[PDB]
């Protein structure tokens, strides 16, 4: 049975490797506080602050806790990424298990400047999943909290919050205010346990890979076309240089001017920045010249916006303002960390297939030329779908997130998250905790005011998930040997993706998924 | 990891006293910060530690209702307030920081990495 | 079932000696501390600090703890060894049990100067084998922290920690990190029990014997041989001595010169020292004359090295400088310990196949001899495996260690460990035991830094271990009696492996095996 | 034993002196294995100023002695190559050297040929280029001090562990093992499966 | 399996004749793969068939 | 073609080709069937029909 | 097939990154094959 | 500078034949009975 005793779970961490499927284990130790007093409170913000119009809220924040796993890195070591991205075409998750066992609640009393901590074996925690997909749903936007990547370290439990409709500070008559004691929950004390299942629908296989042909080039280098292309509007000649039209075949020394099949994705440009700081414009430009787009007279910036390359060849110091990911290293300062604290990823890859993210689309013709005008051109800055394009989505990283909920919506639009990732109808549920309220004293007389004084609690706990990963095999006939993720190596006073002398662990480099390649 | 006094003086008994530390990078490290006392001719003794949160906290029997421990972690620093001083607090103090803080250990000078130069605090009468 | 008030094991010390076999079991009381506050750490050593590069190194310590009955007197009490080794040819381990029971959790509190120590029912341990030799295996190198030899005394449990590849005191780039939280695990609470078996792979007995001849003595010695042997390369005569040929038979009275079908074990010869200090030279030449292996340029002693006979006849005054087993008495100091303190082991018995290890193997011929040049002979200090030698491996000692792991390499020759034992492929597995962190109250505002704030915690419980022995019958035809290990019969302070007046437990001597004899 | 002498201020007389094997000596613990066989190579640097002015590659080779004839010991049993920060050497007769394209048959230059690198065996197995230790030479007394010597060639020890010479996509596979009496660890020495 | 670049598609010369009673002559296969100006780079395939 | 060989091919600025013309690829000893133009398949009366 | 406990990743065979007239073990402009380099077998690691 | 080898053992790749026998010569010996040996066959000559 179930008791004080006895422990109601065991530890798993490990990954089985099984033909074309992964399977990933992760365990870890949490710890979780008591929100707001045990309250629900309204939470806003405002222009009489001194805030922006651009930066307003209304919402609330409950007492509750939730349960995140949407990062790489909770599921997958270093050398099992390794492993995935070094061997595989593609991936994509299958179903998960989630376990929630050996709960301890403890009680903490205050007296004089003394503090003092003791088991309180009858008290409870709360738990649940959305199951239905009733609530806000918050995970998916990049939030820290997750579990650790290092399996060793214990974390605490973040606070749930959400945000409904606001004119500036105020509420409207639509904004939904929720409570979360309003839904079924399971209650545990020390020898309970709690477990669900999930599973998966069917999406497509992240790509992992990089193209080794570009779309202008896909012709065969040896033959001509039957086609043609008009190659001169004047005549060539000694003095006069009339009008004429003529023609000419595309062939390996004209490919530019080819008739090709296909287009380039879309398009919505970004500002360019140099990391070598004396090439940039002397200005505080980050904000003023920020790629943004405008909802309900606010405006916010398009972060990172559609899949578009960082720079083209030889540009490596170049990168769009606000289009890419940034990760901390570890220790970073939250507000203005140096250039050096901080870790850019590079979409480098796609540059096959889609446009560079700091350059035009291409140009169009914005006049009727004739004899009386010359012609006139213009440029494209921003192009929706045209049929006839290709593109690839943004790349996923080991410290990045997985999956995203698609909104519910009439319509949408290759609907592939734009942080990266698995764009998901029915996501993994979101999953509630909370610490059970304990009356302090009530007095002996009759009172009808609610009960607010209580006795300072906190829990933890271990968490199991598990989640099953279906694989897609390298099929390349290519000859030569492929671009590998490896360790460097060369000494150094520390090792890559381990702990220091202080016992911290640390990342110290953003690991893509493109090494093998592919013919496009 | 620099560890840095600062606030040393000498002071009229019953006077406020305010000691002052601060540290250089890995604030993934300095998790716990804390004062320790060694006065003429005698064993160091702790005297006060608190850790990033500032939940939890400990002062010396001897410290306590006397002295208050407070962390700024903005500026990577600790401060450590003092009043009703008595000429027996005359002592060195060293800040102190460890990546740790422990329920039964946290008193022991074993459980800290980094020290101070060390200051001298005079209190006469 | 199991629960607070139930206890789940008993105490099982005893052995039994049935037929051909011996099965003993042990039962101790064990203390296990929280190491490192529950942290990784980054170690090394470098010559900056003024160490030599001879005792550079890098590595990590761990949270963990692990368990060792590696040593013979954690299975065998003194009279049990004397059965063993007084009536047996023979012995090797067969299989082992190994159970973990009765377990405590106790928290501990600092306030003001004062400590005090309560229960916790419902926090955990971890416990897991490392089955599939996964993890640098530490055992084999006659480390402290083993089961004490007497059943009263309650131990501390060692830190694990290991060692990869340095340079200096940097790491490169194959140097590996482990963590143990990756591996799954059992969690007990103060009802729960842990128990597995083992089966040891096949391994030749232990030789417990002496021969009872000499390898240049196995003739018969009434009567000639049929051989013949250069006796005489110059005329023995009144004045000429000029060049001859003379040949003779070996017989009874020259036995050096006969013929003979085997050879004596390799030699790798050390120093010698006397335990009479006024006959050692006076210098300080324990490193630098001491007997070296060098590898990647680090200079480390052959200790013990290769099995060698200790002296000849009548030199037991004499020792090979690192060649030898050295035990300490009980309460010897850690460095500088004086001759009095310590107990010299002596492989004395194996003089008869084996080499003296501070004398030369032989004799060579350096030159090619002629009437113009005399001949010439040179002293073979190292000899490797030659065809025809025979040898004996070290003898086991009750103080000493059991087993080993053979190294996972392509080649090895005769892989029986040089500190004696049993060499294993698949050694007795490691057994990893960690205590589960417990978080002091958590802020009440979300941070995301990981929980560093801990009870402090320590554990207790009971470990038995079950070993089964075989036994190699002693088949004798000897008429006279053989020698035995027996107990002094004279009067004395104190009773030899007893408690004294204070409680403490010693070791008078260290024995060995080596008793009964077989003819070679 | 870890001390022959007393350290003190002016007699220092004969003693004798133990401790135990820890963190801060791991040169002086006991141990149960050996690394593999030596037979001593002899260096040479790629860079060309560092090595001594004098046509040595036959004279000072490494070599055996079958009925009357030399032949070089080439590669030889597997050893490291190197040791640590030493990439810019190698034995003389010790790895396999492959040629690039077009390289020439004979008197081809550096340029034009590819050297392997053992390097990853010096965990287990001797250096090509050093000693493989230390042994004593005579018995030291009160009238004589001890003397050592130096180990440049060492047969297999009962207790030695080694590994292999690896195997490269331009090398070898298989090759025959001689039919003979008596044999010892028939791997073949230029690398593959005996 | 799809397996080499596939340069069918870009409408070059030597297709089956359009006329019956005509002979023709087979073309011959390349194809391309990334470059920075005339170099190659590291992703860059070559393919034996 | 090309004599049994396989050959590099490549173009770039350094002949005086514009960046936009670039390229770097390779050339076989193959060659290929290519029935991708509908007047393999319909004769004009057919394609009227 | 590796069974490997470790955390940090291996170092591993890879081509290099960076831009080059030829194609590492391809052919040249005259149709010469070659081989740039010797290769071992040993990347991965192992518990001695 | 070399120097010469006088007396080698057994190194990995070592290929050997063992004495002959003779019509007047020994047939077997008795193999010491050891912990370990080296190659088995009496050095007289016959089988082990």
């Amino acid at each position: 049975a179930d008791g004080v005793g006895s422990s109601s779970g065991n530890w798993h961490c490990d990954s089985t490797w099984l033909g074309d499927r992964v399977i990933t284990t992760s365990t870890r130790t949490w710890a979780l506080p008591t929100y707001n007093n045990h309250l629900y409170k309204q939470i806003s913000n405002g222009t009489s602050g001194g805030a922006t119009n651009d930066n307003t809220y209304f919402g609330y924040s409950t007492p509750w806790g939730y349960f995140d796993f949407n990062r790489f890195h909770c599921h997958f070591s270093p050398r099992d990424w390794q492993r995935l991205i070094n061997n595989n075409w593609g991936f994509r998750p299958k179903r998960l298990s989630f376990k929630l066992f050996n709960i301890q609640v403890k009680e903490v009393t205050q007296n004089e400047g003394t503090k003092t901590i003791a088991n309180n074996l009858t008290s409870t925690i709360q738990v649940f999943t959305d199951s239905e997909y009733q609530l806000p749903y918050v995970l998916g936007s990049a939030h820290q909290g997750c579990l650790p990547p290092f399996p060793a370290d214990v974390f605490m439990i973040p606070q749930y919050g959400y945000l409904t409709l606001n004119n500036g500070s105020q509420a409207v008559g639509r904004s939904s205010f929720y409570c979360l004691e309003y839904f079924p929950s399971q209650m545990l004390r020390t020898g309970n346990n709690f477990q669900f299942t999930y599973t998966f629908e069917d999406v497509p296989f992240h790509s992992s890979y990089a193209h080794s042909q570009s779309l202008d080039r896909l012709m065969n280098p040896l033959i001509d076309q039957y086609l043609y292309y008009l190659s001169r509007t004047q005549t060539t000649g000694g003095t006069a240089n009339t009008q004429t039209l003529g023609f000419s075949q595309g062939g390996p020394n004209t490919m530019a001017n080819q008739a090709k099949n296909w287009l380039p994705g879309p398009c919505y440009r970004q500002q360019r920045v140099s990391t070598t700081t004396g090439q940039n414009n002397n200005s505080n430009f980050a904000w003023t010249a920020g790629t943004k787009y405008h909802l309900n007279g606010r405006n916010s910036l398009a972060n990172p916006g559609i899949a578009m390359a960082t720079h083209k060849d030889d540009e490596e110091r170049f990168f769009p303002s606000n289009g890419i990911l940034i990760f901390g290293k570890q220790n970073a300062a939250r507000d203005n960390a140096d250039y050096s604290d901080v870790m850019l990823t590079s979409e480098e890859e796609i540059k096959t297939t889609n446009p560079v993210a700091t350059e035009e689309y291409g140009i169009v013709a914005d006049n009727l030329q004739q004899q009386n005008t010359a012609p006139q051109i213009g440029t494209v800055n921003s192009q929706g779908a045209l049929p006839g394009m290709v593109w690839q989505n943004r790349d996923v990283y080991l410290q990045g997130p997985i999956w995203a909920k698609i909104p519910h919506t009439d319509g949408n639009f290759h609907p592939s998250p734009l942080m990266g990732g698995f764009g998901l109808k029915h996501p993994p549920p979101q999953i509630l905790i909370k610490n059970t309220p304990v009356p302090a004293d009530p007095p002996t007389t009759f009172n009808q005011s609610k009960l607010n004084s209580f006795i300072t609690q906190y829990s933890t706990g271990q968490v199991s998930v598990e989640i099953e990963w279906e694989l897609q095999k390298e099929n390349s006939k290519r000859w030569n040997p492929e671009i590998q993720y490896t360790s460097n190596y060369y000494k150094s006073t520390s090792v890559d993706f381990a702990v220091n002398t202080e016992g911290v662990y640390s990342e110290p480099r953003p690991i893509g998924t493109r090494y093998l390649t592919r013919n496009l | 990891v620099q560890i840095q006094e600062s606030g040393g003086g000498i002071v009229q008994a019953g006077g406020s006293l305010r000691l002052s530390c601060a540290a250089s990078g890995r604030t993934h490290g300095m998790y716990a910060m804390g004062w320790f006392r060694q006065a003429p001719g005698k064993e160091r003794e702790f005297v006060a530690v608190q850790d990033i949160t500032a939940s939890n906290t400990h002062y010396s029997s001897a410290v306590k209702g006397r002295f208050t421990l407070s962390r700024d972690n903005a500026k990577n620093t600790a401060y450590l307030q003092m009043n009703n001083l008595k000429p027996e607090d005359t002592a060195v103090y060293y800040c102190a920081a460890g990546p740790t803080l422990m329920s039964g250990s946290y008193n022991s000078a074993r459980d800290y990495d980094y020290w101070g130069q060390g200051t001298q605090v005079t209190v006469s009468s």
